RNA sequence: ACAGAG
C-alpha cells in the first residue's frame, strides 16, 4: 500500500459563513472511527456534496497500490488500473503545516495537518497516532467516495 | 490630413481624457450578437476614483434614443430619467442596464463578464503627438551664452 | 534667468528629445521604445576598434 | 461624393486595385459577418395561469406560445432561434427560477451581409479555401526544410 | 447528478444573471473520466451539417451544426479581413474646383465598392505606379455644373 | 575614428518626467527601436515618474561618452532602483489592471482545463523566456475532470522552468482578512507562498502593488537578485491582460445602482438623524443644551450635529456593501485595491 | 523570405521546439492550435503573437513521449485542411439544395 | 474649448494663423437645453463613438 | 461637411441613404420610421443619418460662383 | 440687422457672436475686469492685527 | 507680454 489515512467521514456543515464562492464549498466533516474533524474545500459544481451525506476518504501518496511512487509527470491520457477507478473524487496536493492544538497547556496529542490544492485546503485533525506519515513538503493524493 | 494615430488625445464630455495606446483591427475586436464590434473600448478603472456616473447614464440614454430616433435631454438638474430609458431599451429587444452578451474576437469563446455598451460623445482635442515630437543632435546655439 | 540659476547650475543640452507617451506591457521594465524619427537623429560616437 | 454649384468642376482618374481587408477596411467585402450561438431556453417547472403571459412578455416577440389545452393557458417554448436574450426574466421575482437561459455550443447561426462586390455564398467558399491556402503553405515549408 | 453536471459543462453555455458560465471549450483528451475526446475524422464527417436557413440579393444566414469556435471564428476573421476585392488606390485629379477638399474626395472615393470580380485580377507588384490590363481598372469621373 | 552611429537597440538612454521630486524621477533605460513616435514603457513603472498617459510628456537625453554610459547603468538602472531611498519601499510593481487580473485569477472559483491552462502560460514565452521548457504543473482534480487551480497558473511567473532556481518564501495577511482564520479565513485572505507556490490567497495590492513591503517581488529581490524581480514583473505584464481580456471585465449603471435593502434604511437613517439634529437645535434657542468641556454653546452644536451627520453616511455606507453581490466591478476594485475604496462605492 | 523557422528549446532534443509562423496572427493559430490539442502525444500547446507590430505567432507544442514535435504540428496542418475541404463540399450543397428548392417553389 | 470642430459658415473664406477642422462632425445624442440655446448642435465639434 | 459613404462601426454603405431620409421626413414619418424604412436595422448606422448636420448646403452659399 | 442670406454676401456667419474688435486683421477681445466698488467704507485689519 | 499643456 501507500496509504497514509483512511476514514469514513460524516458532513457536519456545508457552508458557515455563507456562501462566500459558487464553485466551491466549505464542507466541515466528523470521523465515525476516529475523533477526527475535518474541513475540506470541494468543487461542488463537478461534484455535489448535501448536508447528511456520508463519504469515505483515503490520503495516499501513490495512487498505484503496487507501491511504485515514480511520478515523474502525471499522464491523465494512460489507462492502467489503479486507485481512482474505486473513487468518485481525487484531488493532488501538498502537505504544507504541521502545528500542534494550543487549545490545551499541558499533556496534549492532537495534532492539524494542512493539504493545499490548488488553493483548495484542508485541516485534518486529530490523534498524532493518526496522523503519522506526514511530512511538510510531502505531496498527496486525496480521494473520496460517497456512500448510500 | 491628419488620422488618428498612437498618441492622440481625445476626450469624452466628462473629464475622462486619454491618449490613444493602440489601435486594433475589426477582426480582433469582441462583437455582440448583432455583429457590432466597437470603435473605442474604455477601461472601467476610470470611474471607481472619478465618480463619473453621468458617463453612465450618457451611454444608455444616447442608446435607447438611436433605438427610436429621439434625443435625450441631459440638462443638469433634470433630463431624462434612467427608469424611463430601461424601458425603451427593453422594448426593442436589447437588455435594460445595456450589458450584453460578447464574444471574444480572439478566442471566438465567449466572454464571462457581460460587457456595457453604447454611443459615447467623443471630442477630438488639438493636441497631436505629430506636432510634438522633437529632437535635437546638435544645432543652432544662441549669441551671447554658446549654448543651445 | 540669471547666469547662476539659469545658465550655469542648469542649462540647456544637445543630444536630448521629448514626445507624448504611451503605453506598451509588452516591453520589459528596463527598456523605453524609442521613435525610428529621434533614433535617427540622436546620435553616439562609437570609436572605431578590433 | 461632392456637391456642387456652378463654374465648379470635377475631373479625375481612379486606379482600382487587388487587396486584402487586413490593409484597409475599403477592401472588406462584407456589411457585417458575425455569428451567435444558438438558443435553448427551457422551462423546468410547468408555467400556467396568468404567470405565462408574463413569461411570454420577458422575451422576444415570437418564441414563447400560450396555448389553451383545457380552456386554460400553458407556455411552452415554439421557436427560440429568434430569442436576443435581454435578460429580462431576471427582473421578475417568481420566475428566476424556472428557466434555463442557456446556448448550444456546437450550433452556429452565421451572418454574412455582403456589400455587393460578389454575392455571399461566394464569400463563405472563398473564405474556407483562404483557410485551406494558409494550411497548404506551411506544409510546403516542412517538405522544403525536410 | 455529476454526471449531469459534467453533460451540460461540455455542451451548453449558460447565462446566469450576473456572468455567463462554461464559456470555454473543454472537449480535449483526458479533460474528462471516461470520454474519448480525441480526433475522429468519421465523428466529424458524421455530426457535421450545414443548412441554409436564409438568402436573397446580398445577404444570407445559415448554421453550421458540429464545428468548434476556434474554427467558426477563423471563418468570421478571413471574410472581414482576408478576402479581397478590388477598390481605388490612386486618385489623379486634373482641376478640382469643389468646395470638397482633394483629400477628403480620396478618401470618399476608395470607399466605393467596385462590381469586378477579384479572382480574374492579380496583385499588382511593388512599385509599378502604372499597372496594366492584368492588374488594375481604370474609372473617369467628369462633372462640370452650370446653371439651368 | 569615430562614427556617429544612429541609436541603436541595447543603448543606455535617460529618460525623465518635468517635474522632478525625488531621485527615481529620472532613470536609465535600455532603448528600442520601433515604428510609431510616442515613447513607450511598461506601466509598472509609472508610478516613479507620476506618468499617466492623458498626453503627458516626457523627456529623453542620450549620454555621449562611455563612461556617462556606464554610470547611467549601474547607478541609474531602474532593476536598481526597485525601491525608493526614503523608506525603502517598493515602487516599480503591478497597478490596474495587473492587479484586478491577478486577483480574479487567484480567486478560490477558478478552474482552467489544459487548453485554456496552456494558452494562458503560453503568452509568457516570449522575449529570454522563449528558449526556456514551460513546465505545466500537475493537476489539481483528476477523477471527474481534469482542473488546474488559477493559482497554480499564477505561480508559472515565480518559477516558469525546472531549472529555475527561485524558491519564494512569502506568509502575509491580506487585505480583508478576518483577524481569526489564521489560513482557515472565510474570505480567503491570508497568502502563502511556499517553494513558489501559492498555496492560499488571492493577490492584492498589498501582496503584488507598489504600496508596502511584504510584496512577492519584494521578496524575489532581497532574496534571489534583481534580475528575477524584473522577470517576474515582466511576466505578470503579459499573463494578466491575456486572462482579463478573454475574462471580460465591465462597469455598468447596474453596478452603482441601489436596490431596494438600501432606500428603506437610507430614509429611516435621514428621519432619525435629522430629528435628532432638530432637538438640539431647540435646544440651544429655547433650552439647556449639554455644553462640551472646551466649547462655546455653539460650537457644541456643530460637533453634535457633525456626529448625527457622520453616522448616516456610515450606516448607509454599510448598507449598500452589504447588498451588494460579488462580481460587482467597483467592489472587486476597491476589494483588490487597485482603484477606488469603500468610501468611492458608498458615495456614489 | 522563409515564413517558418524552428527553435528549439535549449535543454530539449527536439520535443520541445517553438514555430515562428510569420506573417500570420490569430486566425490560423488558435484553429491550428485546436488540432493539436486533439491529439493525445501532445502535453503543452499555446500560442503568443510577440508583439502587435510584428506579424509573428510563437505556436509551442511540446509532446510527452520520444516522438519530435514537427509530427503533431504536421498532423495538425493536414487535419486542418481536411476539416476545411469537408466544411466546403458541405456548405456548396446546401446553397444548391436551397436554390434548387427556391426555383422549384412557385413555378 | 479645445475640441476640434467647425468654426463657422464662412471657414472656407477665412485665412487664419492655424485652424483645426474635423472632416466629418456629428451633432451629440445626449445633449441640454443650453445646447439648444447656443446652437451648437448646427455647428458641432465631435463624434459618436 | 457631408455624409460619409461607409458606417464607421461596420462598413455598411449609408452614405446613398441621405437624399431618401431627408425625403421621407417630407412625408412626415417619425425619424424612428424613418430610418427603419431605410434598412438600418443596428444603432451604429442610425446615428450616421440621425447625428448628422448637413454642413456643406449651407457652406455652399458663402462658396465663390460665377 | 442683417438676415442670413445677407451675411452671405459679406463672408459673415450668423452664429459668430462679435463683441470683438479688428485691430491690424486680428480679432482682439477687451476682457470684463472685475474691481472694487469706489466710494465704500471698508472695514478691515491690518497687518498687526490693529 | 499673454494664453495654453502636463
Ligand atoms: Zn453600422
Amino acid at each position: 500500500a501507500g496509504i497514509l489515512f483512511e476514514d469514513i467521514f460524516d458532513v457536519k456543515d456545508i457552508d458557515p459563513e455563507g456562501k462566500k464562492f459558487d464553485r466551491v464549498s466549505r464542507l466541515h466533516c466528523e470521523s465515525e472511527s476516529f475523533k477526527m474533524d475535518l474541513i475540506l474545500d470541494v468543487n461542488i459544481q463537478i461534484y455535489p456534496v448535501d448536508l447528511g451525506d456520508k463519504f469515505r476518504l483515503v490520503i495516499a501518496s501513490t495512487l498505484y497500490e503496487d507501491g511504485t511512487l515514480d511520478d515523474g509527470e502525471y499522464n491523465p491520457t494512460d489507462d492502467r488500473p489503479s486507485r481512482a477507478d474505486q473513487f468518485e473524487y481525487v484531488m493532488y496536493g501538498k502537505v504544507y503545516r504541521i502545528e500542534g492544538d494550543e487549545t490545551s497547556t499541558e499533556a496534549a496529542t492532537r495534532l492539524s495537518a494542512y493539504v493545499s490544492y490548488g488553493g483548495l485546503l484542508m485541516r485534518l485533525q486529530g490523534d498524532a497516532n493518526n496522523l503519522h506519515g506526514f511530512e511538510v513538503d510531502s505531496r498527496v493524493y486525496l480521494l473520496m467516495k460517497k456512500l448510500a | 490630413t491628419r488620422r488618428p494615430e498612437i498618441g492622440d488625445k481625445f476626450s469624452s464630455r466628462h473629464g475622462q481624457k486619454g491618449v490613444c495606446g493602440l489601435i486594433v483591427p475589426q477582426e480582433d475586436m469582441p462583437f455582440c450578437d448583432s455583429g457590432i464590434c466597437p470603435d473605442i473600448i474604455m477601461n472601467p478603472h476610470g470611474f471607481p476614483s472619478r465618480m463619473t456616473v453621468g458617463k453612465l447614464i450618457e451611454l444608455l440614454a444616447g442608446k435607447a434614443g438611436v433605438l427610436d430616433g429621439r434625443f435625450h435631454y441631459g440638462t443638469a438638474f433634470g433630463g431624462s430619467k434612467v427608469k424611463d430609458v430601461c424601458e425603451d431599451l427593453v422594448r426593442h429587444g436589447y437588455n435594460y442596464l445595456g450589458k450584453d452578451y460578447v464574444t471574444s474576437g480572439i478566442t471566438g469563446e465567449p466572454l464571462e463578464a457581460y460587457i456595457y455598451f453604447g454611443p459615447v460623445y467623443y471630442q477630438k482635442l488639438k493636441h497631436m503627438v505629430l506636432d510634438k515630437m522633437h529632437a535635437r543632435a546638435r544645432g543652432p546655439r544662441a549669441v551671447l551664452t554658446r549654448q543651445p | 534667468q540669471g547666469r547662476f540659476r539659469g545658465n550655469l547650475s542648469g542649462k540647456r543640452v544637445d543630444f536630448s528629445g521629448r514626445t507624448v507617451i504611451s503605453p506598451d506591457p509588452n516591453l520589459r521594465i528596463d527598456e523605453v521604445a524609442v521613435p525610428v524619427h529621434v533614433a535617427k537623429i540622436l546620435t553616439f560616437p562609437e570609436k572605431v576598434n578590433k | 461624393i461632392a456637391q456642387l454649384r456652378p463654374g465648379q468642376e470635377i475631373d479625375l482618374l481612379m486606379h482600382c486595385v487587388k487587396g486584402i481587408g487586413k490593409d484597409h477596411a475599403k477592401f472588406s467585402p462584407v456589411a457585417t459577418a458575425s455569428y451567435r450561438l444558438l438558443p435553448d431556453i427551457t422551462l423546468l417547472e410547468p408555467v400556467e395561469g396568468e404567470a405565462a403571459e408574463e413569461l411570454s412578455r420577458c422575451f422576444s416577440p415570437g418564441v414563447i406560445e400560450v396555448q389553451e389545452v383545457q380552456g386554460k393557458k400553458v407556455a411552452r417554448v415554439a421557436n427560440p432561434r429568434l430569442d436576443t436574450f435581454s435578460r429580462e426574466i431576471f427582473r421578475n421575482e417568481k420566475l428566476k427560477k424556472v428557466v434555463r437561459l442557456a446556448r448550444v455550443r456546437d450550433h452556429y447561426i452565421f451572418s454574412v451581409e455582403s456589400t455587393g462586390v460578389l454575392p455571399p455564398d461566394v464569400l463563405v467558399s472563398e473564405a474556407i479555401k483562404v483557410l485551406m491556402g494558409k494550411c497548404r503553405r506551411f506544409l510546403d515549408e516542412l517538405d522544403a526544410v525536410q | 447528478a455529476a454526471s449531469q453536471a459534467v453533460e451540460e459543462m461540455r455542451s451548453r453555455v449558460v447565462l446566469g444573471e450576473f456572468g455567463v458560465r462554461n464559456v470555454h471549450t473543454t472537449d480535449f483528451p483526458g479533460n474528462y473520466s471516461g470520454y474519448d475526446d480525441a480526433w475522429d475524422q468519421d465523428r466529424f464527417e458524421k455530426n457535421f451539417r450545414v443548412d441554409v436557413v436564409h438568402m436573397d440579393e446580398n445577404s444570407l444566414e445559415f448554421d453550421m451544426v458540429g464545428i468548434d469556435a476556434a474554427i467558426a471564428n477563423a471563418f468570421r476573421r478571413i471574410l472581414l479581413a482576408e478576402v479581397p476585392t478590388m477598390a481605388v488606390e490612386k486618385v489623379l485629379v486634373y482641376n478640382n474646383t469643389s468646395i470638397v477638399q482633394d483629400e477628403i474626395l480620396a478618401h470618399r472615393l476608395g470607399l466605393i465598392p467596385i462590381h469586378a470580380d477579384p479572382r480574374l485580377f492579380e496583385y499588382r507588384n511593388q512599385g509599378d505606379e502604372e499597372g496594366t490590363e492584368i492588374d488594375t481598372l481604370q474609372f473617369r469621373l467628369q462633372v462640370r455644373c452650370t446653371r439651368n | 575614428d569615430i562614427v556617429e552611429r544612429h541609436l541603436i537597440d541595447g543603448d543606455v538612454v535617460l529618460f525623465n518626467r518635468q517635474p522632478s521630486l525625488h531621485k527615481l524621477s529620472i532613470m536609465a533605460h535600455l532603448a528600442r527601436v520601433k515604428p510609431h513616435r510616442t515613447f513607450r514603457f511598461n506601466e509598472c513603472v509609472c508610478t516613479p515618474y507620476n506618468a499617466d498617459f492623458d498626453g503627458d510628456e516626457m523627456n529623453l537625453h542620450l549620454p555621449q561618452t562611455e563612461e556617462a554610459k556606464a554610470e547611467a547603468l549601474v547607478l541609474m538602472g531602474t532593476k536598481a532602483n526597485l525601491v525608493t531611498p526614503r523608506n525603502g519601499e517598493p515602487l516599480i510593481a503591478a497597478i490596474q489592471d495587473f492587479l484586478t487580473g491577478a486577483y480574479l485569477l487567484t480567486l478560490k472559483d477558478t478552474f482552467f482545463d489544459r487548453a485554456k491552462a496552456c494558452q494562458i502560460i503560453a503568452s509568457i514565452l516570449v522575449g529570454k523566456d522563449e528558449k526556456i521548457k514551460v513546465r505545466l504543473p500537475p493537476p489539481t482534480i483528476l477523477k471527474p475532470v481534469t482542473l488546474w487551480t488559477g493559482k497554480q497558473i499564477f505561480s508559472v511567473i515565480l518559477r516558469p522552468s525546472d531549472d529555475n532556481p527561485v524558491r519564494a518564501n512569502l506568509r502575509t495577511k491580506g487585505k480583508q482578512y478576518c483577524g481569526k482564520g489564521e489560513d482557515l479565513c472565510a474570505n480567503d485572505s491570508y497568502v502563502t507562498i511556499q517553494n513558489s507556490e501559492l498555496m492560499s490567497g488571492s493577490m492584492d495590492k498589498g501582496t503584488l502593488g507598489s504600496g508596502s513591503k511584504n510584496n512577492i517581488f519584494y521578496i524575489l529581490l532581497r532574496d534571489w537578485g534583481q534580475n528575477e524581480a524584473a522577470d517576474a514583473m515582466s511576466r505578470l505584464a503579459r499573463l494578466a491582460p491575456v486572462y482579463l481580456s478573454n475574462r471580460g471585465f465591465s462597469i455598468g449603471i447596474g453596478d452603482v445602482t441601489p436596490g431596494q435593502g438600501l432606500l428603506k434604511a437610507k430614509y429611516e437613517l435621514l428621519n432619525a438623524g435629522y430629528k435628532k439634529c432638530d432637538e438640539y437645535i431647540e435646544a440651544l434657542n429655547t433650552g439647556k443644551l449639554q455644553q462640551q468641556p472646551g466649547c462655546t454653546a455653539e460650537e457644541t452644536l456643530e460637533a453634535l450635529i457633525l456626529k448625527e451627520l457622520s453616522v448616516i453616511r456610515d450606516h448607509a455606507g454599510s448598507a449598500c456593501l452589504r447588498e451588494l453581490d460579488k462580481s460587482n466591478s467597483p467592489l472587486t476594485m476597491a476589494l483588490c485595491g487597485s482603484k477606488g475604496s469603500f468610501i468611492n462605492i458608498s458615495q456614489m | 523570405k522563409t515564413a517558418l523557422e524552428m527553435v528549439q528549446a535549449a535543454g530539449t532534443d527536439r520535443h520541445c521546439v517553438t514555430f515562428v509562423l510569420h506573417e500570420e496572427d490569430h486566425t490560423l493559430g488558435n484553429s491550428l492550435r485546436y488540432m493539436i490539442m486533439k491529439n493525445p502525444e501532445v502535453e503543452f500547446c499555446g500560442y503568443t503573437t510577440t508583439h502587435p507590430s510584428e506579424s509573428k505567432i510563437n505556436l509551442r507544442i511540446q509532446t510527452r513521449g520520444t516522438l519530435p514535435a514537427v509530427e503533431p504540428f504536421q498532423r495538425g496542418l493536414n487535419e486542418l485542411m481536411n476539416v476545411c475541404q469537408h466544411v466546403l463540399d458541405k456548405f456548396e450543397a446546401s446553397i444548391k439544395d436551397y436554390k434548387d428548392q427556391k426555383a422549384s417553389r412557385n413555378e | 474649448k479645445q475640441a476640434m470642430g467647425t468654426i463657422g459658415y464662412n471657414q472656407r473664406n477665412r485665412i487664419d494663423t492655424l485652424m483645426y477642422l474635423l472632416a466629418y462632425p456629428q451633432k451629440p445624442m445626449v445633449k441640454t437645453k443650453t445646447i439648444e440655446l447656443i446652437e451648437f448642435e448646427k455647428l458641432p465639434a465631435g463624434q459618436n463613438a | 461637411m457631408i455624409i460619409p459613404v461607409r458606417c464607421f462601426t461596420c462598413g455598411k454603405i449609408v452614405g446613398n441613404k441621405w437624399e431618401a431620409y431627408l425625403g421621407l421626413l417630407q412625408a412626415e414619418y417619425t425619424e424612428g420610421d424613418a430610418l427603419d424604412a431605410l434598412g438600418l436595422k443596428r444603432y451604429c448606422c442610425r446615428r450616421m443619418l440621425l447625428a448628422h448636420v448637413d454642413l456643406i448646403e449651407k457652406l455652399l452659399n458663402y462658396a465663390p460662383l460665377e | 440687422g442683417k438676415t442670413p442670406a445677407e451675411f452671405a454676401k459679406l463672408n459673415e456667419c450668423p452664429l459668430d457672436p462679435g463683441g470683438y474688435f479688428i485691430v491690424k486683421g486680428v480679432e482682439k477681445v477687451i476682457l470684463i475686469q472685475e474691481q472694487l466698488s469706489k466710494n465704500r467704507i471698508i472695514v478691515e485689519a491690518d497687518r498687526k492685527g490693529a
